[PDB]
């Protein structure tokens, strides 16, 4: 394998001779199965699992609990200690066992979405793995495609590569096969970059780690991914309360020292009371959620690439959808033919192939028989970057249309007749492309420009035009009628181009137009009409004509009768202000570019709307990056716009994307039901300490009996709340404001009467059986059994905000099921085993005083219940 | 409008012999562009064999030589034999027709639903 210096400086023949690579024909199966028996395959080695779980222990609340535990080290408490290291280790455990459940998933699905590219290995191109690739191997780049390999480049008609993610300039390269003497590498195509514009074919020069830029890459691998927007704001949440609840054991610590009580029993509470009010498991459970959900769209079929968008599909409301390549199968054919004569030719056929025949008033045409049909089709096929190897296109799908219909005639061999010396290329923003031509045989002719393009755009540099085979200066009548054509294509669903030739630009000849066909993608009108009946919008913003993107988005359903559709240039002539107040009118954006694409998505993320743009198409991958939510298409998209997605629909369906938007929306209420559970439960243990020491009483609970608690409602019994299974009700909730509000002022107020209902009760018993004035173990025992047992009936009412427990069944969710028995297993362990008794303090109690303890814990069950059946009345 | 049907597909051994017929509710006398394709998964459908306006018979590149396509008006149906047929040239096969066409831009293109032709390798 060579170097890309060595490479660079090498000619063309003699890489070719060291790598032995058959430039025509490419390396036969066994050169390359040979060759992989040495090099090997082309991935970059093996990518911390131990690094990950370590991770975990930097958050901040859990570096808060390791504090705690090293001062129980310290000031030695070895029982304190040991449950607060076991009480991170389980919430760490079933972190990571989350994360590494979800990202396996991730794998899962991506492996069916591989990098791949096209080969010529046995003088028939297919569409293999880049993992595949061997060095020597011959590699042909199309537009929007990634490089797989460093490659050799021997054929470069045009090619512009950025460079964005290896060097770091978001100028597009432009690349030269010749060889350079001596980032600079202007001939060599390094691994992983995107072709912005044209084809190319080159002959890979390393393989796996030989990449010159292989070490951005696997810093990439290993660049993790930045906390998502709802990590961070229930990062300063649990601070907040964490700071509030540290606050107040700080009061706590100041009365009983100033009334006097054994400083040493006050510092072990205060620590097990600051251990169980840091809400721990908020992170955890955050990042259990999203974990959860990203799995959950996997199971749908969406690979999503960043975490960020599972927070954010639950707000989704409007999707800024293209007409090419994400609404419409992509799959074009030429098809009409209108020439500036006025003929008119039905090409059939379908597909890219070079069996079709052109009719002409029912007469087969071949070769130059209809000059004009034969120029049409000539500008046509000189004018592309694509080409039809093996019945398999490799640029454009116009442009594939358009070499389809050259084959069709007879015509494709022009292609290789004329030498491109100048090229104004595509661009989106241009709406046209050109190039400069002189012909191989007779180069005496002048430089003719072949052209094409959209009908505004390209009439508006042409002069002149044809008439039976005569040029004449083009006219009003001749530019009415050609626009009355182009309507009616339009109206017709065919996509429109119009073809020119002449010397110099601005002195052109009109040839005619094209009308290709592109039919809707199969299953759109479903989804369409399912997502604007959940309740959320969908725009076509394209760059095409009005009448294009209007007939197919009314055969869609997107655009009803009575619509309004907005052109390009008049969002550049509107304002912002009138632009938002428009924006969510009109159903059909036409003749918008990439620029005005990014107006829409900014004016309607201006609108308080969360924006999903299902975008395809080199130029369009800014737009995915601008829009909140960028999807990709997997089957049918190109590697720019899958590397610059955040989502990528593997099976090529807009239900998925509801799909996906489903799943999102409950996360919010898992949390919800999760901090409302901790925070109830963490008040009522500060609220019965507070009592306890203001009031003299003897505390109910001691250090230990708080830290069981405090793995009670931060480890299972807690978590498997945002386990919870998300009920039909709350996917028919309009879209979640984005503004996080999880502390909802109902929220804390039902957190208030748990609090109080469980304070309460257990003052009550504990006064109960404090009426002798004897501080016995069996009165502990009874106060930290009611506490646990009342954790627990909360925990159960915390299951669903609003929709009845006994509608959801106690066996609905199997996790909290299974970490309540365990909590009920360890209560009678600590109340019976006589180890956990001494270490507790506990007695044993009688059959009837679980019984009454039971009846009582039902209470705050029963006050919650009647409560939930008080709002679902008053909301009817 | 015209109404497509195809029929005789199924399972069948390499070397063997097999049939498929495509009818149209209409009589097949107008239609310049009629042929079927092949599609398969994991790639783009592509063209089996197909009669152009002026009786020229196109047949694809790979399956040239061995695929024989025939049209009667009497049956107005179209109809396909296969030979020699090879495990790596088995799909789902579509029938297609086109219809010449002024001022109207609306394509007549009409398919069927398809009939899967499945093989396995010898035994
Ligand atoms: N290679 C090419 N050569 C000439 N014209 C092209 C072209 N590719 C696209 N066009 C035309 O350029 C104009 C602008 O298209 P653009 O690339 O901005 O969006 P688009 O219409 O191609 C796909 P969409 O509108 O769905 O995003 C359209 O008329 C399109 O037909
Ligand atoms: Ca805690």
């Amino acid at each position: 394998v060579l170097t890309s210096k060595k490479a660079s400086e090498l000619p063309v023949s003699e890489v070719a001779s060291i790598l032995q690579a058959d430039l025509q024909n490419g390396l036969n199966k066994c050169e390359v199965s040979h060759r992989r028996a040495f090099h090997g395959w082309n991935e970059f080695d093996i990518s911390p699992l131990w690094k990950k779980y370590i991770s975990q222990f930097k958050n901040p609340l859990i570096m808060l609990l390791l504090a705690s535990a090293v001062i129980s080290v310290l000031m030695h408490q070895f029982d304190d200690a040991v449950s607060i290291t076991v009480a991170i280790l389980i919430v760490v455990t079933v972190a990571f066992v989350q994360e590494y459940r979800s990202e396996k998933s991730l794998e899962e699905l991506s492996k069916l979405v591989p990098p791949e590219c096209h080969c010529v290995r046995e003088g028939k191109l297919e569409h293999t793995l880049a993992r595949d690739l061997v060095p020597g191997d011959t590699v042909c780049l199309s537009v929007g495609d990634r490089v797989p390999a460093d490659l050799r480049l021997f054929e470069a008609v045009d090619l512009s590569i950025d460079e964005s993610s290896l060097t770091g300039e978001t100028t597009p390269c432009s690349k030269v096969t010749a060889p350079q003497p001596a980032a600079s590498r202007s001939n060599i195509a390094f691994m992983g970059t995107l072709v912005r514009c044209g084809k190319a074919k080159g002959v890979v020069i390393g393989t796996g780690e030989n990449s010159e830029f292989g070490e951005v890459f696997k810093m990439m691998q290993a660049e993790e991914a930045p906390k998502t927007p709802l990590q961070k704001s229930m990062d300063l949440l649990g601070k907040q309360l964490s700071f509030y609840s540290f606050g107040i054991i700080g009061i706590i610590m100041l009365v009983g020292w100033l009334l006097g009580k054994d400083i040493l029993e006050m510092f072990t509470i205060s620590v097990s009371l600051a251990v169980a009010a840091i809400p721990e498991g908020l992170p955890i459970v955050v990042t259990v959620t999203l974990a959860l959900g990203v799995m959950r769209m996997v199971k749908k079929r969406a690979i999503v690439k960043k975490l960020p968008i599972v927070e954010t599909l639950g707000c989704c409301n409007v999707i800024c959808s293209d007409k090419t390549g994400t609404l419409t199968k992509n799959e074009m054919t030429v098809t009409h033919i209108f020439t500036s004569d006025g003929l008119h030719a039905e090409v059939t056929g379908v597909g890219y192939n070079q069996f079709g025949e052109v009719i002409v008033d029912g007469d087969v045409v071949h070769g130059f028989y209809n000059p004009a049909v034969s120029r049409i089709v000539e500008a046509g096929c000189v004018c592309n970057d694509a080409v039809i190897r093996n019945n398999t296109l490799m640029g454009k799908p116009t442009e594939g249309a358009l070499i389809a219909l050259a084959m069709k005639m007879g015509l494709d061999g022009l292609q290789q007749d004329y030498i491109r010396k100048a090229e104004y290329p595509f661009s989106s923003e241009q709406k046209w492309m050109a190039v400069k031509c002189v012909h191989r045989t007779q180069q005496d002719r002048p430089e003719i420009c072949f052209m094409k393009g959209a009908y505004e755009q390209v009439i508006k540099y042409c002069t002149t035009y044809q008439s039976k085979g005569q040029t004449l200066t083009l006219t009003q009548q001749q530019r009415d009628v050609y626009q009355q054509e182009k309507a009616r294509m339009g109206s017709a669903g065919l996509r429109v181009l119009a073809l020119a030739s002449g010397p110099e630009l601005g002195q052109l000849t009109f040839l005619g137009l094209v009308g290709i066909i592109d039919p809707p993608r199969t299953g759109v009108k479903e989804a369409v009409t399912t997502l604007i009946a959940s309740g959320v919008s969908i725009k076509m913003i394209t760059g095409d004509s009005q009448e294009t993107a209007v007939a197919i988005a009314s055969r869609l359903g997107l655009y009803s009768k009575t619509s309004q559709s907005v052109s390009g240039e008049e969002i550049d002539a509107m304002d912002v202000q009138q632009l938002s107040q428009i924006v969510p009118k009109v159903a059909v954006f036409y003749r918008a570019s990439p620029r005005h694409k990014m107006k829409i998505i900014k004016s309607l993320q201006k609108n308080g709307s969360v924006v999903a743009m299902t975008g395809d198409g080199v130029n369009d991958a800014v737009a995915l990056k601008a829009a909140d939510i960028g999807v990709a298409m997997g089957q049918t998209g190109t590697d720019v716009c899958k590397e610059a997605a955040d989502m990528i629909l593997v099976d090529d369906d807009f239900q998925t994307i509801m799909s996906a938007i489903e799943e999102g929306k409950g996360i919010y209420n898992n949390i919800k039901n999760f901090v409302r559970f901790q925070l109830s439960t963490s008040i009522a243990a500060l609220t019965l300490i507070s009592l306890a020491t203001l009031m003299n009483f003897p505390n109910p609970l001691n250090a230990m009996q708080i830290l069981w608690i405090n793995i009670i409602m931060d480890g299972p019994p807690a978590q498997s709340l945002g386990v919870e299974p998300v009920d039909k009700d709350v996917i028919r909730k309009p879209p979640r404001n984005w503004k996080d509000s999880i502390l909802t002022k109902n929220l804390i107020l039902k957190i208030l009467v748990s609090s109080i209902i469980i304070v309460c009760g257990t003052l009550f018993v504990f006064w109960r059986e404090l009426r002798d004035n004897v501080i016995t173990p069996r009165d502990t025992t009874m106060t930290f059994t009611c506490f646990v047992f009342f954790d627990m009936f909360n925990a159960l009412s915390s299951r669903s905000q609003t929709k009845s427990v006994f509608e959801i069944g106690l066996c609905s969710n199997r996790m909290f099921c299974y970490a309540v028995l365990g909590s009920i297993m360890g209560q009678l362990l600590v109340i019976y085993f006589p180890p956990l008794q001494k270490v507790f303090q506990t007695e044993s109690l009688s059959i009837l005083d679980l019984l009454f303890l039971l009846g009582l814990t039902s209470s705050v069950c029963i006050v919650a219940e009647i409560i939930k059946k008080v709002e679902r009345s008053r909301e009817k | 409008q015209v109404q497509l049907q195809e029929s005789g597909g199924g399972l069948v051994q390499a070397g063997g012999s097999l049939r498929l017929s495509c009818a149209a509710s209409g009589s097949i006398f107008g239609a310049d562009w009629m042929g079927w394709y092949r599609q398969a998964p994991g790639k783009e459908r592509e063209f089996v064999a197909g009669i152009g306006h002026g009786a020229s018979t196109y047949y694809a590149d790979s399956v040239k030589g061995r695929f024989t396509i025939s049209r009667d008006n009497a049956k107005n149906t179209v109809y396909l034999q296969m030979n020699s047929l090879k495990p790596e040239d088995t799909a789902v096969y579509y029938c297609a027709v086109q219809y010449t066409q002024y001022r109207s831009y609306d394509s007549l293109l009409y398919w069927g639903q398809g009939t899967q032709v499945t093989v396995s390798s010898g035994s």
